């Protein structure tokens, strides 16, 4: 995701607001970043209760 | 590890072909290519899931 937005970074310019695509990208790095913080706590409590 | 390098080698080199020629909304040669291919690794990973 981030080589996707370095690629996208270079062809535009510095503005300030955030765009629509840099909205969607932005939704897109949250979702990785849910997923394996979901991960982490499946981790975290596997030792006390596997089947939760 | 085969999976993960494989897409993101993939995703590198669907990006570096594009930058080869302008901006244009039509879909080239190569980029049917390098779709039929993305889609084998794709079908390759999904038959791993199967077995």
């Amino acid at each position: 995701m981030t080589t996707i937005n370095t690629h996208l970074r270079e062809t535009l310019p510095k503005i300030p607001y955030v765009k629509a695509i840099d909205m969607y990208l932005m939704g897109c790095f949250v979702f990785v970043f849910m997923a394996l913080l979901e991960y982490a706590l499946v981790n975290y409590i596997f030792f006390s209760q596997p089947a939760r | 590890v085969f999976g993960v390098t494989t897409v993101l080698t993939m995703t590198t080199l669907s990006i570096s072909a594009r930058n080869s020629l302008p901006k244009v909304a039509y879909a080239t040669a190569m980029d049917w290519f390098i779709a039929v291919c993305y889609a084998f690794v794709f079908s390759a990973l999904i038959e791993f899931a199967t077995v």
